[PDB]
């Protein structure tokens, strides 16, 4: 009832939760292994690319 | 730095993962092992084409992002 | 003033009054003319009470999606229109007399009251723009505020009954769209349409002719791809009843479409057999569609959609956010029911539908100037004449209220476009102080819509993720850069 | 947290098939 009478804003603060890690995660989950390591070799390949 | 070899490597490990697939799975894994079996014969050019391609696209997008150059 | 200085161009501007009549009448006809071979039956409805008309854009808005019409054109014909409406204070000395003057001398006198041909200027945008920046903006700048704290009202309701009507999960997205205008940080639109979960599940019920059946995306995407294949009309048929009679077998094992348990909807089961009429066990008596195999099931071309707007629906919104909800797109509104304001409102929604369809084919809002951006934004009622935004922050906009308006939900749409019409002003006169960072801009690659986004939960709100940040974005936004690099 | 563990137990499963897998190539090649 006295609740206009107090600053409960540090009881209640926004969480330091990155949404990017919930998203992530479901990106990997859907994808299978082979193009996991496939993404290595798109990034080998971009380096050389970037060296030649 | 080598890149036949490491594609090799890619190419017998979804041979391996492919005996473990479902239909759909199965379906789309023997396309990926078509898809790396034409980058073999066309000695790496069709992908260092398509890397081209997602690198420019990738190019063009940063630009873009820079609201307050 | 401004009395003589219309009366000086009267005589000049009765035949252009003529030349837009005609110009209103052949567009009309070849509109109509269209809309009579392409275009459904929307059939009329009325409200719960069955008293008045109801309606919705889903059902009545219609998007001609091949009409071979230049943008500026259908731009003359809305603003023709409106100049119709405009021109009504004719009609005063003709029923009040020769001292119904007065009215038209206070017609006169304003030009914002007044069509287009009391204008000095030519090209339609340059007229319209000048009749908002003049009139319009200022008219729908004093009924925003209000009509936001309107449909705030509507949702958490009177007297402080907020903990039996408001949701706790819609309370977040609630707090973003609603009280931005004290953080000052920019919205997302998927927050607003958030606020679609006070409703019920939006469905749509094809009429075969056996029995009722709800519409899915698997359904709706197998009849999109028998369209694309161009097949002939005894496969397409074919096709088109499999799937049918797939998605009745698919309903009938989930438990009946959603309709059969929601509060006011509902399909009657069997009849019943009265007293001697039933025959021993068998108290129901089947209807005559169930003699027909079920092989056989056709769709009749008929749908039933229902939104099941249980608190967003016109309906119950009242007498005077109805009116509010008119004066804030600057549409007609005095003296008429709910019903006809409520027509308005959706031609005015199809009217913006058929302009967003044209543009993109166009070439979207890139191929727009600057003038004729900033007007279809008021248009929509994002912008303000007295903000000078940016060109990606226009574009973003525009992007943000066509995908809300593809939604087909005024309340939405509404509670979005009120949140750029919040303007305080300073009792001092030094503050508010001139800003050190630059102006905002944005992108068409920062509004996220194709992305969903869940509720945040109450008190738990989470931080905003860019969509370049999310994997294999480029691939997605590749559409966007092609457009904007060039 | 909750998401950040998620996402490294996956990647370290990602991982371990991998290795796993070119592990037992390798000893077959030696074998
Ligand atoms: C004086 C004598 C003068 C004689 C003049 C005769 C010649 C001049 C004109 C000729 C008449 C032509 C026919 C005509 O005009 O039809 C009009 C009108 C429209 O007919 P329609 O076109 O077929 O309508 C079809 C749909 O409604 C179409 O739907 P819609 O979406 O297009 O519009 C729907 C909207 C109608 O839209 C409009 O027409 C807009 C009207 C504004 C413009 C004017 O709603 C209605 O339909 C009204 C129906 C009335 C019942 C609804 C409940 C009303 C509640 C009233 C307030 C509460 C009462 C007090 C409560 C306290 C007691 C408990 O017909 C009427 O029903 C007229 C009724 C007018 C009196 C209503 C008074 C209600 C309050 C009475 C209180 C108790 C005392 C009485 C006992
Ligand atoms: C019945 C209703 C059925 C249809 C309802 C639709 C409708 O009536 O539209 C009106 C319409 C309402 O505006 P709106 O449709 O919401 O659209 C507004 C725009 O978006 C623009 O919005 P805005 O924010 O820019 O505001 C424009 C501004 C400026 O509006 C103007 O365009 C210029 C002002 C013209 C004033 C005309 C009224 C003259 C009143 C008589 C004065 C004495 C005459 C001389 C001595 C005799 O509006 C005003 O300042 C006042 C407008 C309302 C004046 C009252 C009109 C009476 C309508 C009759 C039905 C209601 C009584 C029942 O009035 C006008 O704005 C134009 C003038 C209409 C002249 C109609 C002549 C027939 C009058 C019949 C008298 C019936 C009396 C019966 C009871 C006694
Ligand atoms: C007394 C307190 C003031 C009276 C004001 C009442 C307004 C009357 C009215 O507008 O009727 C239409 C009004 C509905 O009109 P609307 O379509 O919502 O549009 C509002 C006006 O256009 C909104 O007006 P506006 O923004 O269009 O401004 C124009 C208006 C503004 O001018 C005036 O209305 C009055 C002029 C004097 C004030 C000027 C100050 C500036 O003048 C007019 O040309 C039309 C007025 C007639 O009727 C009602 O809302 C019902 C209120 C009256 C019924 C209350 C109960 C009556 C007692 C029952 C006795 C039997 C029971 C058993
Ligand atoms: C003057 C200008 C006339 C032009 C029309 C006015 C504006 C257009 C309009 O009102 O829409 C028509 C209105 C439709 O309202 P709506 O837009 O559909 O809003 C419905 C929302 O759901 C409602 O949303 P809401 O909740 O936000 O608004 C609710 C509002 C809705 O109310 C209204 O609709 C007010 C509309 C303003 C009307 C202007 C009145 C101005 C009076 C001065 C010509 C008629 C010739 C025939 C006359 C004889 C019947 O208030 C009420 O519900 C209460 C209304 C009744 C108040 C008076 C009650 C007196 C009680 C006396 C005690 C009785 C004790 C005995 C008990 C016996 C035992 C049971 O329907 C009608 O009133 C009948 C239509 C045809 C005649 C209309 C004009 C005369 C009757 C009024």
């Amino acid at each position: 009832e006295e609740c206009m009478f107090k600053d409960t804003r540090l009881d209640v603060l926004p969480p330091q939760v990155n949404p990017l890690n919930a998203i992530l995660a479901q990106h990997t989950a859907q994808t299978p292994v082979h193009r996991s390591l496939e993404k290595r070799l798109w990034t080998e390949v971009r380096a050389t690319a970037v060296s030649e | 730095t080598d890149v036949r070899p490491q594609l090799y490597a890619l190419q017998r490990f979804a041979k391996a993962q492919l005996k473990t697939a479902t239909e759909a799975e199965r379906a789309a894994i023997e396309a990926d092992i078509a898809r790396y079996q034409e980058y073999l014969d066309s000695d790496l050019e069709k992908l260092k084409q398509d890397v081209a391609e997602d690198t420019a696209k990738k190019q063009k997008l940063i630009p873009l992002l820079d609201r307050y150059p | 003033t401004a009395v003589v200085k219309n009366l000086a161009k009267l005589p000049a501007a009765t035949s252009q009054i003529l030349t837009n009549v005609s110009k209103l009448q052949t567009f009309h006809g070849l509109l109509e003319e269209r809309r009579d071979k392409y275009a459904p039956l929307a059939y009329h409805t009325y409200d719960n009470l069955k008293q008045k008309t109801t309606w919705h854009p889903i059902a009545h808005a219609w998007v001609d999606e091949g009409l071979p019409v230049s943008k500026k054109e259908y731009n003359e014909y809305c603003w023709l229109k409106k100049d119709m409406q405009r021109l009504l204070p004719l009609a005063s000395p003709f029923v009040f007399g020769i001292y119904g003057i007065l009215p038209l001398a206070v017609w006169l006198s304003n030009d914002g009251y007044l069509p287009s041909a009391f204008s000095s200027k030519k090209d339609i945008v340059s007229k319209k723009l000048e009749w908002y920046s003049s009139y319009g903006d200022d008219l729908r700048q004093q009924v925003g505020p209000m009509l936001q704290h309107r449909l705030k009202r509507h949702l958490r309701g009177t007297l402080n009954n907020e903990h039996r009507l408001m949701l706790d999960e819609v309370t977040e997205s609630y707090k973003e769209i609603f009280y931005s205008h004290y953080t000052g940080q920019l919205r997302d639109v998927r927050k607003c349409a958030h606020l679609r979960l006070y409703d019920g599940t939006s469905t749509v019920l094809l009429l075969t002719n056996k029995e009722p059946v709800e519409l899915t995306s698997e359904l709706l995407q197998k009849w999109n791809a028998i369209k694309a294949a161009k097949l002939s009309p005894e496969e397409e048929k074919k096709a088109r009843n499999e799937a049918l009679i797939e998605a009745y077998k698919e309903q009938e094992l989930h438990g009946g479409p959603h309709v059969k348990h929601m509060q006011g909807y509902g399909i009657p089961a069997d009849t019943p057999l009265l007293g001697e009429n039933a025959k021993g066990d068998q108290y129901t008596q089947p209807p005559e569609s169930a003699s027909i195999p079920l092989e056989q099931l056709e769709w009749t071309g008929d749908t039933v959609f229902i939104p099941a707007e249980y608190r967003t629906e016109m309906e119950d919104w009242g007498r005077e956010l109805t009116k509010l909800a008119n004066q804030f797109l600057l549409l007609p509104w005095r003296f008429v029911s709910n019903a006809w304001n409520q027509r308005r409102l959706v031609s005015w929604f199809e009217e913006i539908l058929q302009e967003d369809a044209l543009i993109a084919k166009e070439g979207g809002v890139q191929a727009l100037s600057d003038d004729e951006l900033k007007v279809a934004l008021l248009d929509r009622a994002v912008i303000r004449c007295d903000e000078e935004l940016t060109r990606g922050d226009m574009e973003a906009r525009y992007k943000e209220i066509s995908w809300l308006m593809s939604l087909r939900n005024p309340f939405i749409v509404l509670a979005w476009q009120t949140g750029y019409y919040r303007s305080t002003y300073s009792p001092e006169d030094d503050l508010p102080e001139a800003s050190i960072l630059p102006k905002l801009n944005r992108t068409v690659l920062d509004v996220d819509v194709h992305n969903e986004l869940a509720p945040d939960h109450p008190e738990k709100p989470l931080p905003r993720v860019h969509p370049a940040l999310y994997p294999n974005s480029h691939l997605a936004l590749a559409k966007e850069v092609a457009v904007l690099a060039k | 947290d909750e998401s950040a563990i998620k996402l490294a137990e996956l990647q370290k499963e990602t991982e371990r098939n991998i290795s796993s897998f070119f592990r037992d190539e390798a000893n077959k090649s030696v074998q």
